[PDB]
RNA sequence: GAUAGUGGCCUACCAUGGUUUCAACGGGUAACGGGGAAUAAGGGUUCGAUUCCGGAGAGGGAGCCUGAGAAACGGCUACCACAUCCAAGGAAGGCAGCAGGCGCGCAAAUUACCCAAUCCUAAUUCAGGGAGGUAGUGACAAUAAAUAACGAUACAGGGCCCAUUCGGGUCUUGUAAUUGGAAUGAGUACAAUGUAAAUACCUUAACGAGGAACAACUGGAGGGCAAGUCUGGUGCCAGCAGCCG
């Protein structure tokens, strides 16, 4: 029994039909379709640097209730619109308008962070000074 | 504002000048000695940071 | 105590050089570093070959003090080791003097200039005068 | 485009980080030999595994075959002169069984303790970093130097430093000057 | 015929073949090939611009000269693209060499010293070499490891000579801004090494430890997953949360 053929010389057909069945599994139909370069915001890049267009308090999905505090960006590279959340507390006072600002990934290889809905990107740099450093008092912010 | 206000609410509580903690091998040893040499106060369930209430 | 107990292992006799080639060990006890200088006078009193046909090189101290290991080389006269020995060693030594060059960039400048004359540049020279002034 | 210099990781991680009967054996050798860190114990832990690897590849093939009678037979005699493996169990089947705690109580650390000189591991460590103790009248600063047992009968305090007899130096002399001219 | 020579390599005449479901042909490659790299039961999977070996290319395409060797670009000729200098007649260009700049970007160093080593070139032991080495910058990665060590006294835990109630505590441990002499390189720094000359190392005279220093951070403490239902604030807000929350 069992679907696949055995003999010594199949080979070829076991070869060819593993081929065919791989395109199933989306990572590596990802990975052969280049959709990290075609599509996606970011060129297939860990990071992105983009300009503040403005800052959009987003209201949560449900069990949840808060507006989440983030910016919508335009990217240097391309030119796409992206929506990205502003972590911390305070921190969203710290962006303005026509910022450059550093986005990384948010931790789920593409796809939507927690509650916040359409947001898949954090920020990680303002003006070229780290969130981070700003928020604990480390560094300020020089200008714009 | 909407943002930060929980941050700028809260007291503004400083940081004890404490004695600093032993730093390296010596810390190790401190850990050690704290556990596996003391022993002290085992319940069964040996606990490791409990509450003084 | 002071020793300084200096010793020639792995001794090569070169003719072909006209020289002896060895690893030199030295004890210190005591005392850090056993200065070049030193050492090769020691080696001439060993070996009775005069101070300037010897030549000390290479050294590193054991860790800990203790001892140092170099190289050692030692000529049959004073004028073989200034026909074989390399030039910076000599100038060290005290017998052969500094070349003043230019800084090599200095030197590289030149020569394209150079390059861009031909011949010598005497009649250049009239031609930019003569020239220059009418 | 000189030729490439050769570097190896030389430890390994756990490949379960939070496991607690584990960490907490960890600790406990960690305070048994003075250990600065958990890496020294990933160190070793990755010898010993080079080692059984190693072994095991000797058994799969055939006794009294030439590969295994040579490299294992290597190995069991490194494993001796290190003074892991002890007299009786020249084996090969008995290098699998060796353990991390074998490698650990042979460090110039552990010797150092054991043959007096100190008054507990952290001393001795202290000892080792602060050059103080030699081997072959060399000076050794590596507290994890792995004593060679025919270099185990020779560790002294150094000719240098005090506690060997030399000059007593910075706090003692510092003394003696303001004893001096009072 | 041409070529160094074989060959539809090209030309004339002739024949109708050649390849292909054991994927020809076409399309894509965010493809230079290989040695190898990461992972690591066994089998695999992914990566390999990059130190060695091949191959291409010197902005793009052509075309050639010299020569043993180049269809060479730190040779030439043209066109296209981009560009300098100009007294407007003309003239010069080619950093995917090294350094450096602009631009692009998430993303990468000094317009440094030298041929001393490694080798190479020449008529040549000598000259030349941004090949190469040497420092500068460098938390790319990798190795080794400082941030304390041993004492006393002063309050507790543990063995107990015996448990008429104690208790001496004879023996061992931890904890106190108690206190005590020792040890040291991190730094500096005479020197001497080192070195082409220097740095730095290794070696060392001299300075160099007592808490305020010569101060370790980075992340966490519901679960997964080691670690608090401690104290304030906040009150489905601010926020956190890879997932459940
Ligand atoms: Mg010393
Ligand atoms: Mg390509
Ligand atoms: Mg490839
Ligand atoms: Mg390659
Ligand atoms: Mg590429
Ligand atoms: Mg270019
Ligand atoms: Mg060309
Ligand atoms: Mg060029
Ligand atoms: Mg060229
Ligand atoms: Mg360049
Ligand atoms: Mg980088
Ligand atoms: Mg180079
Ligand atoms: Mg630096
Ligand atoms: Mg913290
Ligand atoms: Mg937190
Ligand atoms: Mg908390
Ligand atoms: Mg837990």
């Amino acid at each position: 029994g069992k679907g696949k053929p055995r003999g010594l010389n199949s080979a070829r057909k076991l070869r060819v039909h593993r081929r065919n069945n791989r395109w199933a599994e989306t990572t590596y139909k990802k990975r052969l379709l280049g959709t990290a370069f075609k599509s996606s915001p970011f060129g297939g890049s860990s990071h992105a640097k983009g300009i503040v267009l403005e800052k959009i308090g987003i209201e949560s999905k449900q069990p949840n209730s808060a507006i989440r505090k983030c910016v919508r960006v335009q990217l240097i590279k391309n030119g796409k619109k992206v929506t990205a959340f502003v972590p911390n507390d305070g921190c969203l006072n710290f962006v303005d308008e026509n910022d450059e600002v550093l986005l990384a990934g948010f931790g789920r290889k593409g796809k939507a962070k927690g509650d916040i809905p359409g947001v898949r990107f954090k920020v990680v740099k303002v003006s070229g000074v780290s969130l981070l450093a700003l928020w604990k008092e480390k560094k300020e912010k020089p200008r714009s | 504002a909407r943002a930060g206000k929980v941050k700028s609410q809260t007291p503004k509580v400083e940081k004890q000048e404490k004695p600093k903690q032993p730093k390296g091998r010596a810390y190790k040893r401190l850990l050690y000695t704290r556990r596996f040499v003391n022993v002290t106060l085992t319940n069964g369930k040996r606990k490791m940071n409990p509450s003084p209430s | 105590s002071d020793a300084i107990t200096i010793r020639t292992r792995k001794v090569i006799s070169n003719p072909l050089l006209a020289r002896k080639q060895f690893v030199v060990d030295v004890l210190h006890p005591n005392r850090a570093n056993v200065s070049k200088d030193e050492l090769r006078e020691k080696l001439a009193e060993a070996y009775k070959a005069e101070k300037d046909a010897v030549s000390v090189f290479g050294f590193r101290t054991q860790y800990g003090g203790g001892k140092s290991t170099g190289f050692g080389l030692v000529y049959n006269s004073v004028a073989d080791a200034k026909k074989f020995e390399p030039a910076y060693r000599l100038v060290r030594y005290g017998l052969a003097e500094k070349v003043e060059k230019a800084s090599r960039q200095q030197r590289k400048q030149r020569k394209n200039r150079g390059k861009k004359i031909f011949g010598t540049g005497k009649s250049i020279a009239k031609k930019a005068a003569r020239r220059n002034a009418d | 485009p000189r030729a490439p210099r050769t570097y190896s990781k030389t430890y390994s991680t756990p490949k379960r980080p939070y496991e607690s009967a584990r960490l907490d054996a960890e600790l406990k050798l960690a305070g048994e030999y003075g250990l600065k860190n958990k890496r020294e114990i990933y160190r070793i832990s990755f010898q010993l595994s080079k080692i059984r690897r190693a072994a095991r590849d000797l058994l799969t093939r055939d006794e009294k075959d030439p590969k295994r009678l040579f490299e294992g037979n290597a190995l069991i005699r490194r494993l001796v002169r290190i003074g892991v493996l002890s007299e009786d169990k020249k084996k090969l089947d008995y290098v699998l069984a060796l353990k991390v705690e074998d490698f650990l109580e042979r460090r110039l650390q552990t010797q150092v303790y054991k043959l007096g000189l100190a008054k507990s591991v952290h001393h001795a460590r202290v000892l080792i970093s602060q050059r103080h103790i030699a081997v072959g009248k060399q000076i050794v600063n590596i507290p994890s130097f792995m004593v060679r047992l025919e270099s185990e009968k020779h560790i002294d305090f150094a000719r240098t430093s005090p506690f060997g007899g030399a000059r007593p130096g910075r706090v003692a002399r510092k003394r003696a000057a303001a004893a001096g001219g009072e």
